[PDB]
RNA sequence: AGACAACCUGGCGAACUGAAACAUCUUAGUAGCCAGAGGAAAAGAAAGCAAAAGCGAUUCCCGUAGUAGCGGCGAGCGAA
RNA sequence: AUCCCGUGUGAAUCAGCAAGGACCACCUUGCAAGGCUAAAUACUCCUGGGUGACCGAUAGCGAAGUAGUACCGUGAGGGA
RNA sequence: AACCCAGAGCUAGCUGGUUCUCCCCGAAAUGCGUUGAGGCGCAGCAGUUGACUGGACAUCUAGGGGUAAAGCACUGUUUCG
RNA sequence: GGCCAGUGAGACGAUGGGGGAUAAGCUUCAUCGUCGAGAGGGAAACAGCCCGGAUCACCAGCUAAGGCCCCUAAAUGACC
RNA sequence: UGGCCCUCGAGUGCAAAGGCAGAAGGGAGCUUGACUGCAAGACCCACCCGUCGAGCAGGGACGAAAGUCGGCCUUAGUGAUCCGACGGUGCCGAGUGGAAGGGCCGUCGCUCAACGGAUAAAAGUUACUCUAGGGAUAACAGGCUGAUCUUCCCCAAGAG
């Protein structure tokens, strides 16, 4: 969204694992546990990084298409 | 909110900067001098970034901490009257 | 059999040497967004000075 | 006896009030012990256990069993001791449990009503029961129990 | 009717002050105004509590916790 | 939650209903919608006896000698 | 925006006052915060009590930080040729 | 480490630096000493400057700082 | 563009100090520890709090390998408490079995800046003034000091 003092909102996405959970929540305002910051404006969109959670070590991660 | 018009800067600051131990002594595993943060480690004491001449300690504890600019980084090890017994 | 504090019973508790170990602080849900290996280094500690001011409040409930 | 007080005559004629001027009268907490000091609370807030826990410690200190009516000489602990007991009257808690302490142990035993813990196995199985471990290579389905205390029913 | 000394039931109902500010809250449902009755009133043998053990009228005293719980969970109040 | 209500409505009714601090099932207990009921419990003008390391007429109740009078204010009231 | 009584002996980090005697030791008026800076809380400083070759002055050995001074290659200035 | 404190607007002189004209016993920091919580001796009289820092008595001596014509004790002492 | 002199006098994301060409400088491939759980020994604060950190346990990336990485050259880019949303976790859950709720793990909301933040929410006058105190906080004035002001004086081109 367009920057400046008016109404701004801080890009902070999350990056839940493949068909997983943990090192993550889930929620309608909720980040990561790592809480990864996009810049939404800038070309983006689709996220991922393999990262390992709790369930086992490294898997997918990156949630929101 | 923010203040803007005719007016210098302000506000004081303290890192500190000082040395922590010295040459010839127990340096035991802390954090000599550490002018800085972010210091890396080092597994004695420093010596080196200034004048020629290395500096060296008398007694050590494994490993230790100093700056990475000034005094350091790591190479060799230093420990006069070897830690052992017998 | 006085009025014992209350919002300060449930805060600290007296681990058995009369000590005051007070949890860490900006620990709850942090709210301070990310701390990169921080969040771990935060249990409970104990606190020191002031802490003996804070244990006589609570000096009835032990 | 008698610091000086009983007035504020005498030597060097105290004046109260801190001799500077705080709060004449007692009471003003300068200061508010709450706010500067009211660090994030968290360890503290609970749900509140259900057990009223009427002793912070289990029943005693391995006593039961007793030539007197301070254990009932039969081992079952109930409400009927004095010399060892979990309250003054007793019966007023949930499960009881116990671990070893002080004493003497017992010559006589036969521990009852629930109880376990090698803490009362091993060192209280001279007589009643005993420290039994029920394997984990028995049976295929996950170990049934911690640590099994024969003679205690349920 | 006593233009009724206190205690008691009922109707109505503050502030100062505390919250080191103050409109929530607390401080007082006290003080104060008014009505009635007894010398005791009020309450009282229980669609209770506890519990699957059983107790079992109300009221009063000592404990159980001034814990639990409630609260700008702040002050403060305060169970069973 | 429950208990007592202003307002609009308002079921069942004992092989039925309520309560168990949301709700629901089971179980258990208890069943009020009308009333009476001694004692333990509170306080005191006043009565009789007695007690008190309580004071002693600038003390103590304002009043231990015909003062809450004499006086002040319109008065309430204040008050040697 | 009263008079009298009652809660209010209200509140009053404000100010003033605060009534026998001897012995020993001995403060501070600073830091960190505070709608906080003529207020205080914590810490430093004082007194008391219970444990510790723990410290201070001086000599020697063993380093660094780099003021004064000086310099002024570099940064920012500077007259004559 | 534990119990009870007190005090947070201090002042001045020397020294090393910011403010002001390197003007102020002015103001704001650091350091030492004094006053402030210790007199007295000396600067005529000036707490903070100097010497020295008071358990007490004593018609007891010697000194520090400062002085030695008189006034209040002490060289119009010697040499240039 | 080529050759020569090529010496923090360049370049470091942004202020500035320090440091750096064994490069964090610059480019490219692979990747993405911008890792989880802990962590001897210490620095920085009255406290809260802040900062650094070898090594250990469970799994990966790069290189032949040794080996590095727990963010970005470092230092700011921020703010606790309480009330709450939501996931996980059979921890608990006041008759029992569940559930609601609470607890625990993880994250989000407050130019709460007067930002160690008193409220979810609050601007002015008072010459009608009143009360509690002080000149440590002003006005007249004394005092210290006194650049300015007043007076006098030095050198001296010139006017006369």
């Amino acid at each position: 969204m367009a920057k400046g003092k008016d109404v701004r909102v801080k890009v902070i996405l999350e990056c839940t694992g493949c068909v997983r959970k943990s090192v993550n929540k889930g929620s309608r305002g909720v980040s990561r546990y790592i809480t990864q910051k996009n810049r939404h404006n800038t070309p983006s969109r689709l996220e991922l990084r393999k990262f390992c959670p709790y369930c086992y070590k490294h898997t997918i991660h990156g949630e929101i298409k | 909110a923010h203040k803007k018009g005719a007016g210098s800067t302000k506000n004081g600051r303290d890192s500190p900067g000082q040395r922590l131990g010295v040459k010839i002594y127990g340096d035991q595993v802390a954090k000599p001098g550490a002018i800085i943060v972010r210091q890396r480690g080092t597994k004695f004491h420093a010596g080196k970034n200034v004048g020629i001449g290395k500096d060296h300690t008398i007694f050590s504890l494994i490993d230790g901490l100093v700056k990475f600019e000034k005094f350091g980084p790591d190479r060799k090890k230093i420990s006069v009257y070897p830690r052992e017994i017998v | 059999k006085m009025k014992t504090h209350k919002a300060s019973a449930k805060r600290f508790r007296v681990t058995g040497k009369g000590k005051i170990v007070r949890r860490r602080a900006g620990k709850q849900h942090l709210l301070a967004k990310k701390n990169t290996k921080r969040k771990n280094r935060l249990s409970k500690l104990i606190q020191v000075d002031r802490s003996d001011y804070d244990n006589v409040i609570g000096a009835l409930p032990y | 006896i008698a610091a000086g007080q009983g007035a504020s005559c005498g030597f060097g004629m105290r004046g109260q009030k801190s001799r500077s001027g705080p709060g004449i009268m007692r009471g003003f907490e300068g200061g508010q012990m709450p706010l500067y000091r009211r660090l994030p609370k968290l360890r503290g807030i609970a749900g509140g256990m259900h057990a009223g826990l009427p002793k912070y410690v289990n029943v005693n200190l391995t006593d039961i069993e007793n030539a007197g009516f301070q254990d009932g000489e039969e081992v079952s602990l109930e409400t009927l001791k004095a010399k060892r007991v979990i309250n003054p009257s007793g019966r007023e808690r949930k499960l009881p449990l116990k671990i070893l302490a002080d004493g003497e142990l017992s010559k006589k035993l036969t521990i009852k009503a629930g109880a376990f813990s090698t803490s009362a196995k091993e060192k209280l199985e001279y007589a009643g029961c005993s420290l039994i471990v029920l394997p984990g290579r028995k049976k295929w389905v996950k170990p049934s129990v911690a640590k099994n205390l024969a003679r205690a029913e349920e």
